């Protein structure tokens, strides 16, 4: 990727956001028992 | 400010005062930053004693 | 006169600072929480972190 | 986020190799660096705004 800016005379960030799925899914089996499962992707943790 | 020199004089007769500028603080919207969050040193816990 | 690169005589080690290790631009190593600072290889801290 | 040099005019940005399924699309901003505290740690020593 190519980003082209006015200039500025001070450190700045060029923020950008990849978009995609964050999810997870709660399982409840027992009593006092939370087990979860994660998956971010694209971009997987 | 008409001198820079102490004390009380004629001088400091022509002093002019102007209002401080407006200075709001509070806490911030929907209170950001008093929690942590996408930290993994401060990571919040939520888990089953069991 | 020494030359580290060929004879050992290593001397600046206590410059390191941390170090951070990512495979293929996303995945952290060795990531899984194991380090009190999961995100990377903290050589030293300065007073801050005592 | 990338960092943009004062005065800097271009911005390219790498990504490695990897897999893009499931990809939606890109989202983008411009920040300073002096508003956007650190959040790589629990706490920012160079964080001097409010």
């Amino acid at each position: 990727m190519t980003f082209e800016v006015d200039p500025m005379d001070e450190p700045t960030l060029l923020y950008v956001l990849f978009e995609v799925f964050d999810v997870v899914r709660v399982h409840r089996p027992h009593r006092g028992v939370i087990e979860t499962v994660y998956l971010r992707t694209p971009f997987s943790a | 400010m008409p001198t820079i020199k102490e004390g009380n004089s004629r001088e400091l007769m022509g002093q002019q005062s102007m209002p401080n500028r407006p200075n709001y603080i509070a806490f911030r919207d929907n209170f950001i930053g008093l929690m942590y969050y996408n930290s993994t040193g401060n990571m919040g816990v939520l888990a089953g004693q069991a | 006169g020494s030359i580290p690169y060929l004879d050992g005589t290593f001397y600046l080690n206590h410059t390191f600072k941390k170090v951070a290790i990512t495979f293929d631009s996303s995945v952290s190593w060795p990531g899984n929480d194991r380090l009190l600072t999961p995100n990377e290889f903290e050589i030293k801290r300065s007073v801050d972190g005592e | 986020l990338y960092p943009i040099p004062a005065n800097a005019t271009n911005v390219p940005i790498s990504i490695p190799s990897r897999n893009w399924a499931a990809f939606r699309g890109w989202a983008f901003t411009r920040l300073k660096t002096k508003e956007t505290p650190s959040l790589g740690s629990g706490y920012d020593p160079y964080y001097t705004y409010s």
